């Protein structure tokens, strides 16, 4: 008979429902770190810095 | 004679003889008039701690 196991009752947001936004920041951290790493590696090979 | 807030029930009808009922029973609810005030911390309610 349960039409939906709502579990929501107070109407708050939670980590499970929000973390899709945290994935955007985590992707930003990843890409910016990899840019820094690749610049710092290419500083072995540019000839100027 | 018995007279009080006494309900006709068959188990009692095995130890007393009731007259015809003079009043109809029911189950009721008593409630205080409902509050409307907004929670002092509704300002933080949108997110869980």
């Amino acid at each position: 008979y349960s039409s939906v196991d709502t579990k929501q009752k107070g109407g708050a947001l939670d980590i499970k429902s929000f973390a899709g936004v945290f994935c955007i920041l985590a992707a930003g951290i990843v890409l910016s770190c990899f840019i820094a790493m690749l610049e710092t590696w290419w500083n072995k090979r540019k000839g100027s810095r | 004679i018995g007279i009080s807030a006494l309900t006709i029930t068959p188990d009692r009808e095995n130890v007393v003889d009731f007259t015809t009922r003079y009043m109809d029973y029911s189950v009721g609810v008593l409630l205080r008039r409902a509050e409307k005030t907004v929670d002092m911390f509704a300002c933080l309610a949108p997110f869980d701690l």
